[PDB]
């Protein structure tokens, strides 16, 4: 949960 | 706004060909499939591809100009459509077969290995035959994948359109330069876009399939794959 | 082959405008409590009726009847809901924030909450409707779109005889013909060559969203059929069993 | 088991 917003970061 | 809106059709194509992700190899070799071994193989490959995918999205003109929230929403909504079109594309030169990886070419039957899988295999194959038949070009293919990324979740949203128009411009340019008449240009543009709603459909069935396979406890709980799966 | 392939853009438009089905009125009772079971019965009753007229309309779309009975059945099983939906969004264009299921049945986002997992779908329909309004979609364009749906939806899901190949071939010829018609409408309207391509693309892209709404709607309808809130309407149930 | 083909046939 949240992994995506970080990778796009 | 966006620097992507000031690219020439040729620059646009160049950007897209540049952003192409690597073609991964399966990290295991089957060699008799089984529902659990098959789902682990395909699912393992997809999870990895999603990492490269995220990198690729960041390189598609106009994508990074969106908020982190919209970016997240666009990928959650199109990741499978993108994995699928990538699949059909590299499966073009393999009649009746799906080239999931250079070292993992399966065919309709091996699809029977998994429940409710063959139908999806058949649909994918139909798409691949269609592209073959239409003689889809690489330059056209990367324009299609970008339209998918940007167009999939935009109305499930509650700039993008400008970039979509630009990409349409590019597709027409490719078609014009190839020598098609004004009529043949519009027809093909329509034929390619129409195939998109079918890829959307395969994506929906795919989601349902993947989600059921999870319930059956046959799929290894990959962190990123699941997040994308739950997104919907 | 097919006579549909020798129509002029104007004959084509004429054919489709002519085929248009009648606009039905809901046959319900306004003095009954809004509930998951009453709502589902209302929408589901309307849908069932519309499917009978829908089948009549399909027979009139150029190129349709040239198909085998089996292919005709497939196409309709694969597009009946997209068709009910695009028809819905179309007559809901002039009704911001509301869905005009019938002339005597205009609902809005909130009456959708009346049913589980329904509001999301209402929002999508409304979103589409707004998009058509924003784009100032024309009736001539609308009928060209609905036909593209009927013919394009299940073609990549047929099967594999030699016969099916000729069928898919035929379908694609009619689809091209219809694209010709859309462009013709757009050119006559005075849009440039670039505006023509862009609009054509914008409209076709909206179709994949309608396909998506269709998939969610099927799942929803099927679930409601598990909760037992769907009357045993012979035709609707059949079309829903297709998938 | 056959409503659609009847109306179609
Ligand atoms: C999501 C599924 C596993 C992963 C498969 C995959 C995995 C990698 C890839 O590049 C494309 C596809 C297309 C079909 C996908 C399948 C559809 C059903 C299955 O659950
Ligand atoms: C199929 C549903 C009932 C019938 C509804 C209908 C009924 C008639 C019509 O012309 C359009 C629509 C759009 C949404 C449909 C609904 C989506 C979910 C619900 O189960």
């Amino acid at each position: 949960k949240x992994i995506l917003c970080r990778l796009l970061q | 706004n966006s620097l992507a809106l000031s690219l020439t059709a040729d620059q646009m194509v160049s950007a897209l060909l540049d952003a192409e992700p690597p073609i991964l190899y399966s990290e295991y070799d089957p060699t008799p499939f089984s529902e659990a071994s098959m789902m682990g193989l395909l699912t393992n490959l997809a999870d990895r591809e999603l990492v490269h995918m995220i990198n690729w999205a960041k390189r598609v003109p106009g994508f990074v100009d969106l908020t982190l929230h919209d970016q997240v929403h666009l990928l959650e909504s199109a990741w499978l459509e993108i994995l699928m079109i990538g699949l059909v594309w590299r499966s073009m030169e393999h009649p009746g077969k799906l080239l999931f990886a250079p070292n993992l070419l399966l065919d309709r039957n091996q699809g029977k290995s998994v429940e409710g899988m063959v139908e999806i295999f058949d649909m994918l194959l139909a798409t691949s035959s269609r592209f073959r038949m239409m003689n889809l070009q690489g330059e056209e293919f990367v324009c299609l994948k970008s339209i998918i990324l940007l167009n999939s979740g935009v109305y499930t949203f509650l700039h993008i359109h400008r970039v979509l128009d630009k990409i349409t411009d590019t597709l027409i340019h490719l078609m014009a330069k190839a020598g098609l008449t004004l009529q043949q240009q519009h027809q093909r543009l329509a034929q390619l876009l129409l195939i998109l709603s079918h890829i959307r459909h395969m994506s929906n069935k795919g989601m349902e399939h993947l989600y059921s396979m999870k319930s059956k406890n046959v799929v290894p709980l990959y962190d990123l794959l699941l997040e994308m799966l739950d997104a919907h």
